[PDB]
């Protein structure tokens, strides 16, 4: 009975029959270690956004950045990274100042919570204090 | 319940004055070992479908059965005589090694010089009558199933026998969770799986193994006819064909949830066997026919009527009676037909499909057709050719088989039952 | 894909988790904020225009052999099989999710409830998604999964009933599409211990029904878990007083 | 961006590839300047490559605004004239009356314009469909498309 | 469409004809070079043997190659296997030699 | 000690295969045990003329 | 060596049986091997979980861990004494010939004694879910079992709202069925001789020492040598329904394929268990929809062969819906929240 | 994201909410949205821009 260790953590006579040598060489094109470092890269999975979720104590994960102005600085970020993995200075392909004006853009971000306020407190401080108002104490 | 009389009859003589097998065929014939009680002895495992299996000497599977059972009625003629000796006369030289006919082997000098046996055709025998298998209990079992086998193709000069039932007390305890691990095997592996641990011990009626494969065989059938399918499903059990009609079909089982079927109670059943010499090209039948055969080897199924079997085949004391069940005929042409109708009126399939579906099936039957008048006519110059070494290399069949016989009388039973 | 016929070109793509029987709250999906279709993505047409211009096969190209040669490397690394099943277990996950929130907030979706007795309150979006975080994480740590699972879910009014999605022509027609459950066997088991719970309480630590404070004392031996009926009074016991706010 | 068109074929749900604005001519050109004709040219060869569905009127826009003060085309409304720059047209609302029915360019007045609209009417790509994966055994996961 | 099936248990392995049957590996054979050329390692190591020993011939369609001449004395034993496998093991995918 | 929650040992005429849920769970069962095999996904692949 | 099903060449006669075990004749760590015809480059892949790659291809996606073991008691609820005791005696021990044996106990001999939750308390398993449900007797406190889901900002650590009392037992609920989603796995069995259980086939848990599990596991195996309620208990029960009551025909080797077996277990996880077996195994496929799956992706450029032997205890689940392909999807979809860094690198792969 | 509105019952004033709302009136009236600056920067900037 072998154990598979977790991945994370939780709660706590002749022989040698004709034909077997090997005298073969044969060159594939195109070659098998330039597809297989190509299809390495496509198979991996996508980035995990979970901006703007609650957490274990009900705070919503993320900064405090304006919903528009956050998808802006998303823009850039592709923009910047495409023009590494080309090794240039900067990239053909352009993800921000593209002719289409996409002014009413949002994007996910730390600055709402699920009810549709602010998060200038965060929500566990907001429940201490609305429940310290009602607190009473012994007589002398 | 438990089956009280053990008899089984021989191959009879197709107007040859010898059992239809020589020296050639005999040797050629064991392929797995010098056992002749071994599964791999009377089928092959092509394990992709999609083709045929054909040789020199052995053209079809069903070729290949028949000439087992030729051999086996040859070389039993010897035990059964009442001396009761095992070596001591040859059948095409060969005789048996051990009194527990554990396997054939050319036969001794001295037995060589001494003359043959001759057998006759149609005999019948009871397997008590020998001492050692009469006190061994388990020495029967093991060959009870190939014994069966052969009497279920030997009975009639057509095509072999398989067994219907319909009941519900047999779904009794978890044997619907039991059958719920075959969903994504096929028919054929299944019927293998079933036929090969069928003699590894004794097993008793109304037992978890018995009413699996009844249960297994009636879904089959069920679904080839066309009663049940994806929209009309037995228990969410149904069986599904990727393309109907080809030369070699695979049978998928599946899961359907939310149509079911109404079964009404009671217990009825039925035999049918295919009659058009189209079934020596079908693994499915036969296979399904093997599994009857483990099935009674085991249990007591219902007598089978005198009329409508061979004069010859008549009053078996374990298989024939006076009255009995019919046996249910067809061809595999006109029961594709059926299926496309009960499936386009169901609404699974389109009338365009049904077509396509007819041509294909035309166009295997062709085939199949030429190839076997081919190998017979074949077979007629060899024996003009040898006088002294008769042969048949497949079952002998007639031109009239090739039409159509009672399928429509046999596919209503079938779909009442249900 | 349209030619030009304006009238049948797409224009916005959304996502929505309430039932087609329900008026709510309208909450576009963020998706819809897009002056085009998608996420704009500008190129640059020179390079284009070069490579229309200029291209050549090899002088010495065999289809069969060069396709076989490119497709046997790339589907020896293949996952969709791992895919298949991470795809299952979301469906699971989701159809759970939305059955245990209807349990605690006031979603009209039809499943009978076992557990009322207990009490609670009308939870909110907030209190939703602190529950649907628990679910979620404990439903990734029981998998041993590590990547996303529900937690688009998890960005406002996590109470739902059912997805879908569409997309809109110019002349103003929509195309709906709802995804058809076939059930859920880890939120039938759910429901199997719900209802035997209903009757099991006691094994779980829990005790059912209220309590009397009063001083009694004498010699008897009957256990307070299983008390006389001469010791209990409730709301028709003539009387008694009951107090509200 | 040859080999990003053709993966962005398969995302037009979610990604719209669309030609950037500084491939434009600059200032709306004029069809006296040999830059601005090659511009023009390069500008037409690339457009039907992306999956943006305004592409045609763009293409037809470009020359519109490049040949401004030789030839005239009638507009529909007083704000928007023959000098709106054609990466304004980019949503499906604002494709102009004289574009959509060519029998508005009079030959007299826009003789290479009605050949433009004619051309582009004409020998516009069309889309088509092809079958891929074995949707029996592993299933499929199109959307608004069959499986 | 050539499809091999393993043997089992004593059995024969098959191969399927264009007809539709499956058959042994004996008998006279008729293959267009470009089969073997994309299936060289597989048919060398499954041929090989019943070529070298059992009744297999094979005739290869080729249409056009260059040979090589080997002379032997004829007053003494003399083999060819070591040619003809050498030669069979070295066809490839995109080349043959003489 | 409770007899019902050992229905199918106390009881004598009760089929070896009856349980009592929801309302009563028994501590006495008939349980099923397996040994299934799990092959990894072997390809050979051939080319085509 | 090599393998005359798929024509691979090995070194050793140990690695032909390791590669026909795969093939399915009589390292695990493999997930997926691909074979060429017209070459000598066999690929296999692994899980990029490895420590040391051994010149492998790695699995990159997350797959979910679904084919679980458990060799234990299929059991949740156990006995526990609360107020100990002990009794004078008449009968001490038995005896034969010049031996001697303990009388051993089905149930704790106290004064009072009570049924606590919890799960697994008596199982061997291969991989461990982590999500087990404990309770200690009700003697402590577990006040803390009713606490976990939104009781942070409370006034007192001892006590929980009783607002959130609904949600923190569904939670736990849940946390009952993820912890006893297992399989229940076949084992060794051995030949009583006890005179009170005589001819039965009484199963034996893993590891050493495991007479001590018999007393627990069948409780009719203790005689009635005294007069109290435990004898009168065991007095009034039947003798047959013990041990292995039902055997597969199909056989490996001398063991059989499945087993149907008395023994102490609770009816709610012995019906979850089978639920969630029926699940997996409407998801079975065979290898010949693998190879018409891929040949016919692959468009007709090259053949796909995957050789097997004939079995019904093999589990391949790979098969679902296209509703559930498509609420993946939707989910996949939705993932992207208009962020352009999620979707560049897919386009640049495939690029 | 953010609500555009909300009503709460809360300690206020009659007269400075009266107040507010004149304002916020008064305000909303003389609301634009950017298609009617788009279109009036094109008409004022005569098709040059």
């Amino acid at each position: 009975m072998k154990r598979i260790p977790r991945k994370t953590k939780g709660k706590s006579p002749a022989t040698t029959e004709p034909g077997t040598s090997n005298r073969e060489q044969y060159k594939a094109r195109p070659g098998i270690a330039s597809v297989q470092r190509a299809t390495e890269s496509a198979e991996m999975p996508m980035k995990n956004n979970d901006e703007g979720t609650p957490d274990k104590k009900g705070n919503t994960k993320g900064d405090l950045v304006n919903e528009h102005s956050e998808a802006k600085d998303e823009a850039d970020e592709a923009t910047k990274k495409q023009a590494k993995d080309t090794d240039k200075s900067k990239a053909q392909v352009t993800y921000s100042d593209t002719g289409i004006n996409n002014a009413n853009e949002l994007s996910r971000s730390g600055n709402v919570d699920n009810e549709g306020g602010s998060n200038q407190k965060p929500m566990s401080t907001r429940i201490a204090e609305a429940t310290s108002a009602i607190v009473s104490k012994h007589p002398a | 319940m438990a089956r009280a009389a053990f008899l089984f009859k021989t191959v009879g003589f197709g107007g040859l004055q010898n059992v239809p097998i020589n020296d050639e065929l005999s040797s050629h014939l064991l392929r797995a070992g010098n056992s002749p009680w071994q599964l791999t002895q009377f089928l092959d495992w092509i394990s992709l479908g999609r083709g045929l299996a054909t040789s020199a000497l052995v053209p079809t599977a069903g070729s290949r059965y028949y000439q087992m059972s030729c051999l086996l009625s040859g070389t039993l003629q010897i035990p059964f005589r009442p001396n009761h000796r095992w070596g001591d006369i040859r059948f095409l030289r060969l005789v048996w090694s051990a009194p527990t006919l554990d396997g054939l082997v050319v036969a001794p000098p001295q037995v060589l010089a001494q003359p043959a046996l001759q057998a006759q055709a149609d005999r019948v025998y009871d397997c008590d009558d020998y001492p050692f298998l009469a006190r061994d209990p388990r020495f029967k079992h093991r060959v009870y199933q190939q014994l069966s086998a052969v009497t279920l193709l030997n009975l009639t000069g057509f095509g072999p026998i398989s067994y219907v039932r319909v009941d519900e007390d047999m779904w009794s305890g978890d044997v619907n969770q039991l059958l719920m691990n075959y969903f994504g095997h096929t028919f054929a592996e299944i019927a293998y799986t079933l036929c090969q641990a069928s003699a590894n011990r004794p097993w008793e009626y109304d037992g978890t193994y018995a009413r699996m494969t009844q249960i297994v065989l009636s879904l089959f059938w069920l679904s080839y006819v066309g009663v049940i399918h994806q929209q009309n499903t037995y228990r969410t059990f149904y069986f599904q064909c990727n393309r109907r009609g080809d030369a070699a079909e695979v049978w998928i089982l599946s899961c359907s949830l939310n149509h079911s079927a109404q079964i009404r109670p009671g217990n009825r059943s039925l035999f049918v066997m295919p009659t058009s010499p189209d079934w020596n090209m079908d693994v499915n039948l036969i296979l399904s026919s093997t599994l009857t055969g483990c099935l009674c080897s085991g249990s007591q199924l219902p007598l089978i009527d005198n009329n409508s079997v061979p004069a010859v085949s008549r009053n078996i004391h374990g298989w024939t009676g006076r009255a009995g069940n019919q046996l249910h005929g067809f061809q595999v042409r006109r029961m594709v037909t059926e299926f496309c109708d009960r499936l386009r009126r169901d609404g699974v399939m389109t009338q365009a499909q049904q077509n396509q579906v007819e041509a294909l099936a035309d166009q295997t039957q062709q085939f199949k057709r030429d190839k076997l008048e081919t190998w017979a006519r074949e077979d007629d110059q060899y024996n003009q050719a040898h006088p002294n070494s008769t042969m048949f290399r497949t079952k002998p069949f007639t031109n009239a088989q090739w039409g159509r016989g009672n399928t429509g009388a046999t596919s209503a039973a079938i779909a009442a039952l249900i | 894909y349209v030619r030009l016929d304006r009238d049948r070109v797409p224009t916005m793509v959304g996502v929505t988790r309430q039932s087609r029987d329900t008026i709510t709250q309208p909450a576009l999906s963020l998706s819809t904020t897009n002056t085009t279709v998608g996420v704009p993505l500008a190129l640059d047409a020179r390079a284009i225009t070069v490579a229309l211009l200029s291209g050549k096969y090899p002088p010495d190209l065999v289809t069969n052999v060069w396709y076989a040669d490119a497709i046997y490397p790339m589907y020896a690394d293949t996952e969709v099989f791992s895919n298949l099943q991470r795809d299952m277990i979301t469906c699971e996950a989701v159809q759970t999710l939305v059955t245990l929130v209807a349990q605690i907030s006031e979603t009209q979706y039809p499943v009978d409830r076992y557990l009322d007795w207990i009490p609670s309150l009308r939870a909110s979006a907030a209190t939703a998604a602190t529950f649907a975080e628990w679910v979620n994480t404990s439903m990734k740590t029981a998998f041993d999964l590590s990547d996303m699972l529900l937690e688009p879910l998890l960005s406002g009014d996590p109470r739902m009933t059912q997805l879908a999605i569409q997309y809109q022509q110019y002349n103003g027609r929509t195309f709906n599409i709802i995804p058809e459950m076939p059930g859920s066997v880890i939120a039938d088991c759910v429901q199997l211990t719900a209802e035997v719970f209903n009757h099991e309480y006691n094994l779980f630590g829990i005790a059912r029904g209220d309590i009397i404070i009063g001083r009694v004392q004498s010699t008897h031996l009957w256990s307070p878990l299983a008390p006389p009926p001469d010791l209990v009074f409730d709301r028709d016991t003539p009387g008694v007083h009951i107090f509200g706010r | 961006s040859f080999r990003v068109a053709l993966a962005g074929w398969l995302y037009n749900g979610v990604v719209t590839t669309v030609i950037d604005d500084s491939s434009y001519p600059k200032d709306g050109g004029s069809v006296t300047s040999l830059e601005n004709l090659w511009d023009f040219f390069i500008l037409a060869l690339a457009l039907p490559l992306t999956t943006d569905p305004c592409a045609p009127v763009k293409a037809f826009m470009t020359l519109a605004n490049m040949m401004v003060g030789f030839e005239t085309i009638p507009m529909d409304n007083q704000i928007y004239t023959q000098s709106r720059r054609a990466s304004a047209f980019s949503t499906p609302h604002t494709w102009p009356r004289c574009f959509m029915n060519i029998q508005l360019i009079s030959p007299i007045d826009a003789p290479i314009l009605r050949q433009w609209a004619e051309i582009i009417h004409r020998y516009w790509p069309n889309p088509s469909q092809i079958r891929y994966g074995a949707p029996n055994v592993f299933g499929s996961a199109n959307l608004f498309t069959p499986p | 469409d050539c499809r091999i099936s393993f043997g089992m248990n004593g059995a024969a392995p098959m191969i399927r004809d264009e007809t539709g049957l499956m058959v042994p590996f004996e008998g006279n054979w008729i293959f267009p070079l470009a089969l073997w050329q994309m299936n060289t390692r597989y048919f060398n190591q499954q041929f090989d043997a019943w070529i070298k020993t059992g009744e297999l011939r094979i005739r290869i369609e080729m249409g056009a190659y260059p040979y090589m001449l080997h002379y032997y004395d004829p007053r003494q034993y003399a083999n060819a296997w070591n040619l003809t496998s050498a030669w069979l093991e070295e066809i490839t995918p995109t080349s043959i030699p003489s | 000690i409770p007899v019902e929650r050992y229905n199918i040992l106390t009881n004598p005429d009760a089929p070896p295969t009856q349980i009592q849920l929801p309302e009563v769970v028994d501590l006495y069962n008939v349980v099923t045990r397996y040994a299934y095999e799990t092959p990894p996904i072997t390809a050979v692949v051939m080319g085509v003329p | 060596y090599q393998c005359h099903v798929c024509s691979a060449v090995l070194f050793s006669p140990l690695d032909l049986d390791a590669h026909v075990a795969s093939h399915g004749l009589h390292i695990q760590r493999h997930i997926t091997e691909f074979i060429s015809s017209w070459q000598n480059h066999p690929i296999v892949q692994v899980s990029a979980d490895v420590e040391n790659k051994k010149t492998a291809q790695l699995l990159h996606a997350d797959t979910p861990r679904l084919v679980t073991w458990d060799a234990g008691l299929c059991t949740s609820f156990k006995i526990v004494p609360i107020v100990p005791a002990q009794v004078p005696q008449d009968v001490l021990a038995y005896t034969f010939f010049t031996s001697s044996y303990a009388i051993q106990s089905p149930f704790p001999e106290a004064a009072v004694s009570r049924i606590v939750v919890h799960t697994r308390w008596a199982s061997n398993v291969d991989f461990d879910r982590d999500s087990s449900v404990i309770m200690a007797p009700p003697t402590e406190n577990n006040i803390h079992l009713f606490k976990q889901l939104l009781n942070t900002e409370t006034l007192s650590v001892r006590g929980a709202n009783p607002l959130m009392f609904r949600a923190n037992v569904l939670h736990m609920l849940l946390e009952f069925v993820l912890d006893n989603l297992y399989l229940n796995r076949h084992t060794g069995f051995s030949q009583d001789h006890t005179p009170f259980t005589e001819g039965a086939n009484l199963r034996s848990l893993p590891g050493p020492d495991a007479e001590k599990w018999y007393s627990i596991m069948y409780p009719t195996r203790m005689g009635t040598p005294n007069v109290s309620k435990i004898c009168n208990f065991v007095a009034s029960c039947v003798r047959n329904r013990v041990g292995r009551f039902d055997r597969a025909q199909m056989m490996n080797g001398a063991m059989s394929e499945w087993v149907d077996v008395f023994e102490t277990s609770d009816a709610l996880t012995v019906s979850i268990r089978g639920r969630w077996m029926a699940r997996l195994a409407r998801m079975n496929i065979n290898p010949t929809e693998i190879e018409w799956a891929l040949t016919e992706c692959a468009q007709g450029y090259v053949t796909v062969t995957s050789p097997y032997a004939p079995s019904v205890n093999r589990l391949m689940p790979y098969r679902i819906s296209n509703a559930e392909r498509q609420i993946s999807q939707i989910i996949r979809i939705m993932n992207i929240g208009n962020n352009a860094t999620v979707i560049q690198p897919v386009l640049q792969d495939i690029s």
